[PDB]
């Protein structure tokens, strides 16, 4: 206490408060999780119904960066659709210098750098999100999750939010055990089942051969696919 | 810039709006024979058929302006209730062709209304007192009366300062 | 206030600067490096608590320029800060001097900006300590190593982290028996893994260590395989 | 830890942003709900002249406020700009989610950023355009929901739950605005412990309907 | 002007006219048309000096040629040259032209002798020249320019610039073009000129 | 908002923590001769594996100026690439000469003296004992402190031994000191500082005195003079520890 | 050519230890004279300055290098010297390269220190020409430099000095339409300065 | 840098005494001069005497300036009164009157008293000199609160009051110093009450003259003797 | 607010100035170490004094004097007093990070015009018009005095009973101003006279 109050300070022990509250946060949100196939990635989020009067199949959550790149993120929602336009922003100036679009590690940089930088000064808060996002770009599928530090990995699965570590006990049992894009949307299903433990499972994905690499909801008759098996 | 945890951020004019006309009065309470009581002008014209009853200078500046700049833009007179919003506590007065007469004090309209240490009796005074069918003589008088306890507006005359010896003697 | 922002306390003590260093070693992992004869070597621990990261990404040695490694001890978020304007700042010495950034210039130009973060109330100092190799075209094989404070210089041979006392302790040891006098790079890694291994008491797989090496118009780091075969190496 | 919208408290709340919401508990019952044709409006406005709770940004959307009246008008001021822009450009009608949306990252901007505060107001936008009916509430953290039906301000609590029980019912009302409106004025009664004819407000726009405010002698034949 | 750069075998000499014209008219007989970037580098044409000796001090390392031609053309680009030298990376001749391109040489010339220098260089120059050869034939590059061309003459200047040593400035290494006496001493006696007033200046 | 302010004493308060920064800074010393000024210091080391020849405690201004400092050498670092520059800039530039002594000290406590006036700047850490020659003034020594105050001195001392150092050398300086003998006490006064390894690499002496021009860099131009600043090489130092 | 509007000369000599520098008085708008005491040498301590050119530039030169050898006599606590000066002026011109100042300086003076002459005059090009005879300025260059090129001989005597310097303005004045109505001519010596007005043509 | 409840600027009231700390400065005008005089404080054997700085700085030809406070915003404040002193000769041709430069001076005190990010110089100023085509001494004080005035003899720095008072007892207005020697004894008595000193004499036509230590030392012989 | 209310204190500390407008022209009075050795003209028809911080002062008496000059650059006409205390009183609003520590008194004529004016302003930047007026130290008896000494019905007639009124409130320099730009200060010999009377 005393050292918490502001952005930039660092604490006698060197780390900073105001981002763990941040991650604190983050812990509060609803699960979401990622993960990676042998060609593409899937995104499945857990989405509380607060009332029956939510039409319910349009507060979308997954968000699409560019074409390629899909993005989930738990916590303050506001705060991840920020940084999701600050995504986009980049995508777009990349792909107006470059004509290419913005490879995936490249954009994970770039939003890392945005994120590390509310944690530099004391007139800006840090991000409330942790945010799984990947996509399929030149060289394969690519994995990621922000946290407020800034900090991100490469992952083969990820999840965050309250049921992130039941989520991460099943994930781990997916690597032990294997994953194509196909098992891959169910798998995702059956992980937000099981941390769930009303709510409105969506999940998406971005395969290079059942999407030709571009990021897609799942819809209809595959996604009622997902849900079933998750109940079987 | 800051909320409360109970979510709320942390003289005496007297005006009366009729259907002839709005009338706004004010005690001007000079602190000594000396000071130059023609200066006083704690009622001030906002334009042609717009005035009000009291930061102030710099608010009555801009309010001017902008009344101006409509009047300018548009070649007609600005909507009170338009004025409020684009522009010490205020009586804004006024008269419009959508609405007609209107007083003002976020900004709630009103039939009459009361600002000052005296607020607190003279609104229940108005309460007890105003209604519909007053005529601007009785309107005047009425503002004396609740002052006891000048200006107007009108299509004919526009936003006019008051004479008000005569109002007073026939009280 | 003065231990809030990067001020005088009336020790002369800047307590925010002593308190970002305490932050470099929140990662808990340790590094080294080596000159050799012609080549630097940079070892650092890999530590990977995850079963689900994939560890081609968990990486601390970056390749500020062609002939310019970093290795960096602090959190990850600010070495990836630390790591982005040393590149920016190479490639605009590289554009305005014409010839690539001598790896003494490139760690100066550093301090100074953490030396400016020092100064200005209004930043916080980098939680991070910059350990820049190459093998300058003029001086050879080189080691400089920058601390938030603003300080650097160079080195024979250093470490860094929780452990920094041990292996500081056996490298001078080695340095008063005996550079690292070696024919080829893949010696020199292999020396520095064994000190590592024997400075640290502990055994590592190809999983455990990320290795940079700084050769004369190229620094690369070894993939997990090339790793294997120094284990592999030092096992014989 | 409240005393700025850019400290996070230790358990990773924003004081602030939670004390905009509690703002808006302060103002007046809103009331908002549709089906696939038409979308409705009810507003208990308070007084003195009983102020107007509704807003209209286009022929094709409006909405009311609940909470610091100055912070809708800068919203709605907003919005109307956005819609203008894209007619502008476009000549697109602005779609009501992207209005919404709008709306969410420009408030979201304030909740993070020292110097300013959050807009302590929350505003139900209610549009028609080619997917249909919409009905959107905002609040002051940024977060929009798209809703069939929904209340805001001091004890929405029961018309929210009126519309709760009555969902199976007004989303048929298809082509049949005076029965939407019936069942709006009634969830409205619901939050009050009453109605008259310049009190009440009521607004609807749809398929035929362009955006239209009820006031005054207007709204007497739905009470 | 006429200046000329020749590269020999361990360094570079570079050469120039001390004429300066005002059109037709000889503003100096004696310009220097050599001017120090820093110790060891050079140059001459038809703020950088105090960078370069700014950028030394803080690297701590002798300046590049490469680097005061960097300089030298983003300069121009903002906003000929012969720029010569020895780094420690060996000895370097660049032109530069004034709207932003540069080249490399072994032989260069400019100014308005450019090209009669240049018919002296193509003429004589050869691979592995010794300091000594490289010095004359730089000379005899200059002096063709001298006496053929009317914006050059006087004397030449030589700078020469060795690896393995520091750079040696030959101010007026040849002075062919010097005065002979004049016929008759045209001093007046002293009251030919009409004074109306005479003062004293307080300094 | 201003960082540096009077405290109700008078006193401006950082400038106080500042120096004693400083007061807890390495010593380093300089003395003033009839043909030269000798300022030394001492380099301890982060590590024996440090290679301390890469840093320099004293530093060229202008050939014929040199500084060293104590207190924190970031700051020295980052006052003495300004110092050069507005050497160069707003001095050099104008009037093709390298300032004096004087001016280039009046403008480093310019320097000194805007971070302890300036808002969200804190005052610099370190004093300065800046050694230089010109024409006019002749050989002079001044030492700056942290507030931008700056006196010339005969021979002084900064830093961690500087009460000792500075009674020490109110003993043995007088005039008719030759350059040499300069060295000679500034040596012995370091060496009775020193409390670990004394030797040139743990020492480091620079000297203005007559010009070099040997370390001119090129030749032919007879109005150039060649640096009167020049550090003392380990071995130059050894030599003389070896007769001291 | 702003430079021809006024007109005027200016002309520098180094004698034996000692040096003069003079000019004509007239201004004139082209063709019509306006005044003939609009003397173009200035003095800044013991250094001398004669500008030549458009004369709201020579005024204007004129106050600027008070302002700055006045703030350098204060921060200094010691005069300019001749060398020093010639340097602020050519980084002052520089400064305005860009939308220059139409003008000719000639610096003329003696070294306090070491004693001895020293005259430098600007061209064109911005580059310092010092000059260990004579500089010329003005629109009867072309009259002076002829003219100073035949009369002056090496280490004149002040009295030799003087009568060549004003034979050499004296007959370039007078050929040249722009220039005359009388001349003021400075001998600067170690100790003194005696400054003299001569008899001309006053057409 | 803002006000106190009962209507005084800390910062101010600091910097005041700042000034109070700082060392002595002393100046009396007579009929045809003004004498500036301080105590050299030079006790310690290793300082460079020949070199160091005298406390009177010339602005103009015709003005100097002493001051009492901390040295290093004097100079600050010394470079800024040279500037504009020539920049008044550059825009009209003519040198600033001591009034001018006196209130330029004080302008630029009272604007680091209000202005924000800053804080006021610790420095107070005395300001001599003769005004242009002139020959009446002016003679001024400046202090960090921005306000100035006009003196007959006046002390500034420690021991002001001790000094000032000895200056009022012996300093008449109805009979002011009549020449230079009677100047400089006063100041040298004002000063010798404080316990070697540096005095200079601004004159009009630009002279001024720094007393070399003989002279001080002989009016110091007089005075003492005269004590006995 | 309190940063305006500290300024008003310091305002109070100042020494006291105070003005009387008759008939025919304003006057303007104002309270003045052994060793140690107001009113000032913002144009040639307009008198500006204070009384507080004299430092802040010059601020304002120099900012006063750019826009009187400036107003006749840009409109022929020149400043009204009205016009300068109106710009006066923003000036101080503006600055309210410390306030000006200063009130002020504004006397003057209008261009072509022969009514006297005089205004106060003080720290708030609020500004009025007064008959007669006085502000600083112990404004409070001396306007107390004037309250009853003044007469609203029979103001001074005359040059000589302005100032007459004028010294007996001070009870010295003393300022008169009259119309087509006449200031004049009274000598230190007339303000004598009037004194002994």
């Amino acid at each position: 206490t005393g050292y918490d109050l502001s952005n930039s300070v660092f604490s006698p022990d060197g780390r900073n408060f105001q981002v763990e509250y941040a991650v604190k946060a983050v812990e509060n949100g609803t699960t979401s999780i990622g993960i990676k196939c042998n060609d593409g990635v899937v995104f499945a989020v857990e989405k509380l119904i607060t009332s029956k009067l939510l039409v319910p199949q349009k507060n979308v959550k997954i968000q699409v960066v560019d074409r390629h790149i899909g993005c989930v993120y738990s916590g303050l929602i506001p705060d991840g659709r920020h940084l999701v336009n600050r995504g986009r922003e980049e995508a777009a100036s990349f792909k107006k210098l470059y004509k290419t679009p913005i490879p995936i590690p490249a954009f994970a940089d770039r939003l890392g750098q945005y994120v590390q930088a509310h944690t530099l000064y004391n007139s800006v808060r840090p991000f409330g999100v942790s945010t799984i996002f990947g996509g399929v770009d030149k060289n394969g599928a690519h994995l990621y999750m922000l946290e407020p530090s800034g900090s991100y990995w490469g992952y083969k699965g990820a999840a965050t939010g309250k049921g992130r570590q039941s989520a991460k006990a099943e994930l781990e049992k997916l690597v032990d055990h294997h994953l194509s894009a196909r098992e891959a949307v169910k798998q995702a299903a059956k992980i937000i089942y099981l941390a769930h433990e009303d709510f409105e499972l969506e999940i998406s994905w971005c395969s290079l051969s059942e999407t030709n690499g571009l990021h897609k909801f799942v819809k209809g008759d595959l996604l009622q696919e997902a849900i079933d098996f998750a109940q079987k | 810039s800051t909320f409360s945890p109970e979510g709320r951020l942390f003289s005496t004019a007297i005006g009366i709006a009729t259907k002839e006309g709005v009338v706004l009065g004010v005690e001007k309470r000079a602190t000594s024979p000396l000071l130059e009581s023609d200066s006083i002008e704690k009622i001030v014209e906002i334009d042609r058929h717009i005035g009000c009853a009291m930061d102030a200078r710099s608010m009555i500046e801009h309010a001017r302006t902008a009344a101006v700049t409509h009047n300018l833009y548009y070649d007609e007179d600005i909507n009170v209730e338009s004025l409020t919003q684009s522009v010490v506590a205020l009586l804004i007065a006024g008269h419009d062709a959508d609405d007609g007469y209107q007083l003002f004090h976020t900004f709630y309209r009103y039939n009459a209304k009361a600002i000052g240490s005296g607020s607190e009796g003279a609104q229940a005074e108005l309460l007890n007192e105003w209604h519909s069918s007053l005529t601007l003589k009785e309107a005047e008088l009425l503002v004396l009366k609740i002052l006891k306890q000048l200006s107007c507006i009108t299509k004919q005359d526009g936003f006019k300062i008051y004479k008000t010896a005569e109002l007073i003697k026939e009280l | 206030y003065d231990r809030h922002i990067t001020i005088f306390s009336p020790e002369g003590r800047l307590y925010q600067v002593e308190y970002a260093f305490k932050a470099t070693n929140q990662t808990n992992i340790n590094s080294l490096a080596v000159r050799g004869k012609d080549c630097t070597v940079v070892i650092s621990q890999k530590k990977v608590p995850d079963k689900l990261l994939d560890p081609t990404t968990v990486s601390y040695i970056f390749c500020i320029s062609r002939t310019i490694g970093m290795v960096v001890n602090g959190p990850i978020p600010d070495a990836r800060n630390a790591a982005l304007r040393a590149k920016a700042e190479a490639a605009e010495f590289r554009y305005k001097y014409g010839y690539d950034m001598p790896c003494d210039v490139l760690a100066k130009r550093m301090a100074n900006l953490s030396q400016i973060y020092t100064q200005r109330a209004y930043m916080r100092p980098l939680g991070v300590i910059l350990t820049f190799v190459s093998v300058d075209e003029e001086l050879g094989p080189s080691i400089y190593k920058t601390d938030p404070a603003g300080y650097y210089v160079g080195y024979k041979a250093t470490a860094t982290g929780p452990k920094q006392q041990e292996i500081t302790t056996n490298l001078e040891n080695h340095f008063k028996k005996s550079h690292i006098n070696e024919e080829s790079w893949e010696k020199v890694v292999e020396f520095a893994i064994t000190h590592m291994i024997d400075a640290l008491g502990t055994e590592f797989s190809k999983n455990d260590l990320e290795v940079g090496v700084a050769t004369k118009d190229k620094f690369f780091t070894l993939s997990a395989e090339n790793i294997e075969e120094r284990l592999v190496a030092i096992a014989e | 830890y409240d005393g700025d919208t850019v400290t996070f408290s230790p358990t990773g709340r924003l004081f602030q942003v939670e004390y905009a919401l509690e703002a808006i508990k302060q103002g007046s019952v809103t009331v908002g709900l549709r089906s696939n044709t038409h979308a409705v409006l009810v507003a208990l406005k308070r007084n003195s002249s009983y102020q107007k709770k509704i807003i209209k940004c286009d022929e094709h959307m409006g909405l009311s406020l609940a909470g610091l009246a100055p912070d809708a008008r800068v919203l709605s001021n907003y919005l109307r700009q956005q819609c203008n822009y894209s007619s502008l450009v476009f000549n697109r009608k602005l779609a009501v989610e992207r209005a919404g949306h709008l709306l969410c990252d420009k408030a979201q901007k304030n909740t993070q950023s020292y110097g300013g505060r959050p807009y302590g107001v929350g505003l139900l936008i209610i549009g028609y355009d080619k997917s249909g009916a919409h009905l959107l509430e905002f609040q002051p953290s940024g977060n929009v929901t798209e809703l069939y039906g929904t209340a805001i301000g001091a004890r929405s609590q029961g018309a929210k739950t009126y519309l709760e029980r009555t969902l199976d019912t007004f989303i048929k009302i298809d082509g049949n605005p005076d029965e939407l409106i019936k069942a709006g004025v009634e969830a409205i009664s619901q939050s009050l412990r009453s109605l008259t004819v310049d009190n009440l407000s009521i607004a609807i726009v749809g398929k035929d309907t362009p955006f239209t405010i009820y006031d005054g002698e207007a709204v007497a034949k739905y009470i | 002007t006429t200046i000329v750069g020749v590269k020999f075998n361990n360094g570079v000499v570079i050469a120039a006219d001390t004429r300066s014209t005002q059109g037709p008219i000889v503003a100096d007989k004696n310009c220097a048309k050599l001017h120090r970037i820093s110790p060891k580098i050079w140059c001459a044409g038809a703020l950088i000096g105090s960078n370069i000796e700014l950028h030394s001090l803080y690297t701590s390392r002798e300046p590049r040629v490469v680097s005061a031609l960097q300089m030298l053309k983003q300069h121009l680009f903002k906003y000929y040259l012969i720029v010569a030298g020895v780094d420690p990376t060996g000895s370097h001749l660049f032109s530069i032209h004034a709207h932003g391109s540069t080249d490399v040489g072994y032989y260069l010339s400019l100014g308005s002798g450019s090209l009669a220098a240049m018919a002296v260089l193509e003429s004589h120059w050869k691979q592995d020249l010794t300091k000594e050869e490289a010095i004359k034939l730089a000379s005899d590059a200059i002096q063709a320019g001298i006496w053929n061309d009317l914006g050059s003459g006087s004397n030449v200047d030589v700078c020469v610039m060795e690896i393995g040593k520091d750079a040696e400035y030959l101010r007026n290494y040849l002075t062919p073009n010097v005065r002979e006496e004049k016929q008759k001493s045209y001093k007046f006696p002293r009251g030919t000129t009409a004074v109306l007033k005479e003062s004293i200046v307080n300094i | 908002f201003s960082l540096t302010t009077f405290s109700p004493s008078g006193k401006l308060g950082q400038i106080d923590y500042a120096l004693t920064a400083v007061k807890q800074g390495v010593t380093s010393l300089g003395i003033k001769a009839t043909n030269g000024v000798v300022i030394a210091t001492e380099k301890k080391s982060s590590s024996p594996l440090a290679m301390s020849e890469t840093l320099s405690k004293v530093s060229l201004l202008t050939p014929d100026i040199g500084a060293v400092y104590s207190g924190m050498g970031p700051d020295y670092r980052v006052l003495v690439d300004k110092s050069r520059k507005v050497a160069h800039t707003s001095y050099k530039r104008i009037y093709g000469e390298y300032p004096p002594t004087k001016l280039l000290v009046s403008e480093v406590a310019k320097i000194m003296q805007e971070a302890t006036q300036s808002g969200g700047v804190r005052p610099f850490g370190v004093s300065l004992l800046i050694a230089g020659h010109d024409e006019f003034n002749g050989f002079s020594l001044y030492q700056v402190d942290p507030s931008g105050s700056y006196f010339p001195w005969k021979a002084t001392a900064i830093g961690k031994g500087s009460v000792a150092a500075k009674t020490f050398l109110e003993k043995r300086w007088n005039d008719e000191l030759e350059l040499e003998d300069a060295i000679h006490i500034a040596l012995l006064t370091l060496k009775e500082s020193v409390e670990g390894e004394f030797n040139g690499d743990t020492i480091e002496l620079a000297i203005i005195g007559d010009e070099n021009p040997d370390l001119l860099g090129y030749t032919g131009i007879p109005t150039d003079k060649g640096p009167r600043f020049r550090k003392l090489t380990s071995q130059e130092i050894n030599d003389r520890l070896e007769a001291l | 050519d702003p430079s021809s509007i006024n007109g005027g000369i200016v002309v520098a000599m180094t004698g034996k230890d000692c040096v003069a520098i003079a000019c004509d008085l007239r201004l004139g708008s082209q063709s019509l004279g306006v005044s003939n005491k609009f003397e173009k040498i200035f003095h800044y301590g013991h250094v001398f300055l004669g500008i030549t050119g458009l004369a709201t530039d020579v005024t204007t030169l004129n106050e600027m290098f008070r302002y700055k050898t006045n703030l350098y006599k204060l921060k200094e606590e010691r005069a300019i010297e001749p060398e020093t000066f010639t340097q602020l002026v050519s980084s002052s011109l520089y400064e305005r390269r860009f939308g220059p100042y139409f003008v000719g300086p000639v610096v003329a003076g003696i070294n306090s220190k070491s004693g001895k002459p020293f005259i430098a005059g600007f061209d064109l090009i911005g580059c310092i020409d010092e000059a260990k005879d004579f500089i010329v300025s003005g629109t009867a260059s072309d009259q002076l430099f002829g003219m100073c090129e035949s009369l002056y001989e090496p280490n004149l005597e002040p009295e030799d000095l003087f009568e060549t310097i004003s034979q050499a303005l004296l007959n370039a004045a007078d050929r040249d339409a722009l220039s005359g109505w009388g001349a003021v001519v400075y001998i600067i010596k170690k100790d003194e300065v005696v400054k003299r007005y001569l008899k001309m043509r006053q057409d | 840098s803002i006000f106190s409840p009962d209507g005084h600027i800390f910062q101010v009231e600091y910097a005041l005494e700042a000034v109070k700390r700082g060392t002595c400065a002393v100046g009396v005008k007579g009929k045809n001069c003004v004498v500036l005089g301080c105590e050299r404080r030079s006790t310690l054997k290793l300082q460079d005497t020949r070199i160091t700085p005298s406390k009177v700085s010339k602005i103009d030809s015709h003005v100097v300036l002493s001051f009492s406070g901390l040295n290093a915003d004097s100079r600050i404040l010394i470079e800024k009164a040279r500037v504009e002193a020539q920049s008044h000769r550059l825009t009209l041709e003519d040198p600033v009157t001591v009034e001018y430069l006196t209130r330029y001076v004080a302008g630029v005190q009272q604007r680091y008293t209000q202005s924000g990010g800053v804080r006021p110089f610790g420095v107070s100023t005395l300001i001599a000199g003769f005004d242009p085509r002139d020959d009446e001494p002016k003679l001024y004080q400046t202090e960090p609160s921005g306000i100035y005035s006009s003196w007959s003899a006046q002390t500034i720095g420690r021991n002001s009051k001790t000094v000032r008072e000895f200056l009022e007892k012996n300093y008449d207005r109805k009979e002011p110093p009549a020449t230079v020697e009677e100047c400089v004894k006063l100041t040298v008595r004002s000063l010798l009450e404080v316990v070697n000193i540096e005095i200079t004499v601004v004159k009009p036509d630009s002279d001024i003259v720094a007393l070399s230590s003989e002279e001080i030392n002989q009016y110091v012989t007089q005075i003492e003797q005269e004590k006995q």
